[PDB]
């Protein structure tokens, strides 16, 4: 015999305070019992389980399932109860590689390591918790009792411990062979390289020889799987990648559930198909979650769906990452809070694409949304490539400079250049820093009664211009905005406005260009038409002239 | 060399904090650092039975070329038992903030000489991620006191007091205060004198050590020159309507801090509905009221006290042109310190780098004055801050923060 290195066991514990499972074995038919005994005798001969005495008090139920269209029974040990009681483990699969971060490879070989799986021993002190019982024929003798010596299929810790064990074994090979990449998925190792096929196949042989040090055998008849690989919803090819086929169904009427599956397909597609849009289709999912309810598609949702079908007409592929070249990210505004982007290195060859949607909020503007989209792409790019792309943005350098120097928050976007591709992001209005000489001064106020919802909004000016409007179904906040709106409506192109509304100042100082409030939207439209606006705040109820007069008029 | 027993607080599991995305340069640096640390026995590889995690990244301390590993133990620090066995982290020295020169030393390398309690090590787990998750993240835990963990200065305290006994009795007027991985050394000497005493200090830790990669550095502060921001009102010969409205607005705000502030006579100047730019002469009654307000604003705020049991809160306002104002308080309108910056380092076109530097400087002031870090209210969108602050961070501790999404009207009053 050739000595082999043992695979070190991972020590395993139950959660604090918990004991092992003690679950009743279900009754089985005489036919299922004979099948399980045969199966377990083979497993025992292979070292995977061992018979135990009657002292062990734990138990997990075992089942027999007919492998469909076969007289072959299959065993199922149901570890749901032990899993609830088993400690949490470190999970590595949490982060999956994105295809766009991979490197092109000339050759990728697959190796089956299914037999290696159960060379992995289970912590000797944990085995007792895996006990199960085959019932006896006619229940006239004690059932046969077994426990696992290897990682059981379906037990909570088996994926993590298998992965950790294989990683430890592969570490030295990978380190001493930096000209290959190795990736484990399920019971297969994928080995890629840029070596000529001869040297590449030599590396594979050497890996098989390395694995033999632990007694892990790999099939000689080489794997049937060969590029392209279907993996995690992608298609990986040697020199390009894409998503698996995206087919939007034809439907005369659409259900809640159908729309959820359509949006999921579109979201999946948006990582390589440029320009996918989902706003109007996601609008139909607002609030409701009755999975069978039918919703009429608005005309705007049909337009969006139609546009997406066109985008999905023919296949699109991404290229892989070349670390020797800069990464570039370009962003376009699509309308209704939607943004789309492409990341590339050579012109017209995208590594990937994607999209960003406006966050839920009362007020917003395009510059803020562009900024959020940039941060999202930056963070995604650190994940995939470990570096920030150079940005191409549809906003003039002078617009950005004005925005960030005057904005009340700190804000930053990394190295970028203007791309003159409409629609451009611009500043729709800017307020004055100083009062305007020669411009009429409007002192505005509004008030409402909380019981009747009746209110008033209005202004008085230094020229004696005055207006008060009676309002119904309103609030203090709404009347304060209404007063500013009236002053904007009734003034010339330059205007000073004096308000005591901290609420209205808080909104206007946020510089929105769009709002969920149609009153704020009306104010924005008036601001866009002015040449100069200065907005001054004063405290309420302090005898400030102008403010005092109009407050009396509107609170009457 | 024998381990101090360490526990978490009751009914409290270890940290399970997600590792955030790291650039290629920071991953390469951490791989190199951690490979060395592992060889030196400071850390060891761990297996999947350890599910804990604390984030790690890397920084370049101010004026250096070499990466420093920085573990973000904020969560582990919250969950770690409090250390009151005997010495209570030393009653804060109130004289440190009065010295002419305070030099900050990174002494964290000293902690690696003390082993960490075998049963507590698992809670120090961290992961070096790989780009695109292409290879399994490298998992380690600490075998020795880690830098940045609250327990390390506490457990090492006994050994630190003994290292500097010779230097302390030789230099009894020197204030030496330890916070986390920093040693703060304050004297009233001339700076050339000061730097020599600092270098004297380094040798005590060099000689005890027998090499620390950042012990040679020195961050020089001068707390006796630290400036504050009282409330001041304009002195003008011509007041416009707009000027007086701004004045009454600022005085109304100040009257929440100072009882006897009045605005009645000033408001009366505005009787009518006048153009904002029209000049209004001050009457005698309004001038008297204004002088009386100025006099009130020269006195300290009443009923201001520091409570070591309460959080310190720091607010910051962006004033433009590189200028930042800030206030530290525990109760609203009871400021314990206010201040203003402008000399923000090589960041004339980067708001977020300037804010990150401001945050560090305020935290340093907080440590020097009260011995703990404040909770920041930052004028920035969470996503922007989280994407960038680690690129500009140069301190070995990390404070807590929250985000301000609505523009404060009071920014005007601190300008
Ligand atoms: C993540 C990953 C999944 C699979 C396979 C998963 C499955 N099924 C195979 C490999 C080798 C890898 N690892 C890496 C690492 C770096 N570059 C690459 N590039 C790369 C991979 C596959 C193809 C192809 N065809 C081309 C290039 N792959
Ligand atoms: N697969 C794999 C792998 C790898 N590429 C590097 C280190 C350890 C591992 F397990
Ligand atoms: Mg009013």
């Amino acid at each position: 015999m050739v000595p082999i290195s043992p695979i070190e066991t991972v020590p395993v514990k139950l959660k604090p305070g918990m004991d092992g499972p003690k679950v009743k074995q279900w009754p089985l038919t005489e036919e299922k019992i004979k099948a399980l005994v045969e199966i377990c005798t083979e497993m025992e001969k292979e070292g995977k389980i061992s018979k135990i005495g009657p002292e062990n008090p734990y138990n997990t139920p075992v089942f027999a399932i007919k492998k469909k269209d076969s007289t072959k029974w299959r065993k199922l040990v149901d570890f749901r109860e032990l899993n609830k009681r088993t400690q949490d483990f470190w999970e590595v699969q949490l982060g999956i590689p994105h295809p766009a971060g991979l490197k092109k490879k000339k050759s990728v070989t697959v190796l089956d390591v299914g037999d290696a799986y159960f060379s992995v021993p289970l912590d000797e002190d944990f085995r007792k918790y895996t006990a199960f019982t085959i019932p006896s024929i006619n229940n006239e003798t004690p059932g046969i009792r077994y426990q696992y010596n290897v990682l059981p299929q379906g037990w909570k810790g088996s994926p993590a411990i298998f992965q950790s064990s294989m990683t430890k074994i592969l570490e030295p090979f990978a380190a001493q062979n930096p000209d290959i990449v190795i990736y484990q998925y399920m019971d297969d190792l994928y080995v890629g390289s840029d070596l000529e096929i001869g040297q590449h196949r030599t590396k594979i042989e050497e890996l098989r020889q390395h694995l033999l040090r632990w007694g892990l055998t790999t099939p000689d008849k080489k794997h049937q799987k060969e590029p392209p690989f279907l993996w995690m919803g992608y298609e990986l090819h040697p020199d390009k990648w894409t998503v698996q086929p995206i087919v939007l169904p034809e439907k005369d009427s659409w259900t809640v559930n159908d729309i959820q599956k359509l949006v999921g397909k579109l979201n999946w597609a948006s990582q390589i198909y440029p320009g996918i849009k989902v706003r109007q289709l996601s609008k139909l999912l607002r609030g409701t979650k009755a999975l069978t309810e039918v919703i009429p598609l608005t005309e705007e949702a049909e337009l969006e769906l139609a546009e997406n079908r066109e985008i999905l007409k023919e296949p699109v592929h991404g290229v892989y990452y070349d670390p020797s070249k800069d990464l570039i990210a370009e962003i376009q505004k699509q309308g209704q809070g939607q943004w789309t982007y492409q990341i590339y290195q050579e012109p017209f060859k995208n590594l990937k694409t994607g999209k960003y949607a406006r966050m839920r909020g009362a007020h917003t503007n395009d510059v803020k949304q562009l900024t959020e989209a940039v941060q999202k792409i930056t963070t995604e790019s650190i994940v995939i490539w470990g570096k920030t792309p150079k940005f191409k943005l549809p906003i003039q350098k002078e617009t950005w400079e004005t925005w960030w120097t005057e904005y009340w928050q700190a804000t930053w976007i990394p190295e970028w250049e203007f791309v003159n591709t409409p629609p451009l992001v611009k500043l729709w209005y800017q307020l004055e820093k100083e009062p305007i000489v020669g411009a009429e001064t409007f002192y505005v106020d509004g008030a409402a009664n909380r019981e009747t919802k009746l209110g008033k909004a209005g202004y008085v000016t230094n020229k004696g211009r005055q207006k008060v409007v009676p309002l119904t179904n309103t609030t203090n906040q709404k009347t304060e905005l209404q007063a500013i709106y009236l002053a904007l409506q009734d003034s010339g192109l330059e205007v000073n406005i004096v308000t005591d509304s901290q609420y209205a100042l808080g909104i206007i100082q946020a510089q929105p260009d769009k709002s969920e409030s149609e009153l704020v939207n009306q104010i924005i439209e008036q601001l866009i038409k002015k040449e100069k606006v200065y907005l001054a705040w004063v405290p309420a109820h302090k005898g400030i002239g102008g403010n005092e007069q109009v407050d009396k008029l509107v609170s009457a | 060399i024998e381990t101090v027993p360490v526990k978490l607080k009751p009914g409290m599991d270890g940290p399970k904090v997600k590792q955030w995305p790291l650039t290629e340069e920071k991953i390469k640096a951490l791989v190199e650092i951690c490979t060395e640390m592992e060889k030196e026995g400071k850390i060891s590889k761990i297996g999947p039975e350890n599910p804990y995690n604390t984030p790690v990244f890397a920084i370049k301390k101010k004026d250096s070329t070499k990466w420093r590993k920085l573990v973000d133990f904020r969560e582990l620090n919250k969950r770690t038992q409090d250390f009151w066995e005997v010495q209570l982290g030393i009653p804060h020295p109130a004289g440190l903030k009065k010295k002419k020169s305070v030099t900050v030393l990174d002494v964290g390398d000293a902690y690696f000489s003390v082993p960490l309690d075998e049963d507590f090590r698992k809670y120090t787990a961290f992961t070096i991620p790989s780009i695109n998750n292409e290879t399994p993240g490298i998992r380690y835990q600490y075998n020795v006191l880690p830098q940045g963990w609250k327990g390390s200065p506490a457990i090492f305290q006994s050994s630190m007091t003994k290292i500097l006994e010779p230097f302390k009795k030789q230099n009894p007027d020197i204030v030496i205060y330890q916070y986390m991985d920093d040693l703060y050394v304050g004297s009233d000497l001339e700076i050339g004198q000061h730097r020599t005493k600092i270098e004297e200090l380094r040798q005590h830790l060099l000689r005890w050590g027998l090499e620390p990669p950042f012990l040679w550095m020195g961050y020089e502060l001068h707390p006796d020159k630290w400036t504050v921001q009282p409330i001041v009102l304009p002195e003008k010969d011509s007041w416009t309507v707009n000027d007086i409205q701004k004045l009454v607005g600022k005085l109304n705000w100040a009257s929440q801090i100072y009882p006897g502030i009045k605005v009645r006579q000033l408001s009366k100047l505005l009787r009518g509905t006048k153009a904002l730019t029209e000049v209004i002469p001050l009457t005698e009654e309004a001038e008297l009221e204004l002088a009386e307000n100025r006099e009130i604003l020269k006195e300290p705020v009443h009923g201001v006290y520091y409570d070591p049991s309460k959080d310190l809160i720091a607010e910051i306002q962006k004033q433009g042109q590189g200028q930042w104002t800030y206030q530290i308080y525990q109760e609203p309108f009871k400021n314990l310190k206010t201040g203003k910056y402008a000399r923000m380092r090589g960041a004339h076109t980067n708001d977020v780098k300037q804010l990150t530097e401001a945050v560090q400087k305020i935290t340093t002031e907080s440590i020097v004055i009260w011995g703990k870090t404040p909770k920041f209210k930052l004028p920035i969108q969470k996503e922007t801050w989280e994407t960038w602050w680690t690129e500009y961070w140069q301190a070995t501790w990390i404070p807590e923060w929250e985000f301000v999404n609505t523009p404060p009207l009071v920014k005007l009053w601190y300008q």
